[PDB]
């Protein structure tokens, strides 16, 4: 499992500098080596989110959750996957869906950042 | 940016 984590980290470093092609290629190698790890998939979802491809981001998040449900110990990462789907809807101003997925996320694992994002989306929707 | 793990 060692090499996969090395590949993931080189991908993370690239992602942060906005070098998305490099990030995807290293995450691909990490997935090839450790296919039951949903983190490499959610990381690829982050890359598409930042490229503005919200649909692909959500497709990957759904995929990650599928993989994660197999290993019944990833509740925190599943919460993260749901939150990312929520964020992608938020970016597109599709607030009802953003709120709905933040709730799915919170039910798995409550986090202050997701709660804050949800409250923000709730305030925007309520006013509308 | 979105957070990576
Ligand atoms: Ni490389």
């Amino acid at each position: 499992g060692k090499q996969a984590l090395k590949e993931k980290e080189l991908g993370n470093d690239a992602y942060k500098k906005k070098d998305f092609d490099t990030a995807l290629k290293h995450y691909d190698k990490a997935k090839e080596l450790d296919p039951t790890n949903m983190t490499y998939i959610t990381n690829q979802a982050a890359v598409y989110f930042e490229k503005g491809d919200y649909n692909k981001c959500r497709e990957l998040c759904e995929k990650a959750i599928e993989v994660g449900r197999e290993n019944r110990e990833d509740y925190r990462q599943i919460a993260k996957a749901y939150a990312r789907i929520g964020n992608s809807y938020f970016k597109e101003e599709k607030y009802k869906d953003a709120i709905h997925f933040y709730n799915k996320s919170l039910a798995e694992h409550r986090t202050p950042d997701v709660l804050k994002k949800c409250q923000q989306a709730e305030k925007i929707l309520k006013e509308q | 940016m979105e957070e990576v793990d």
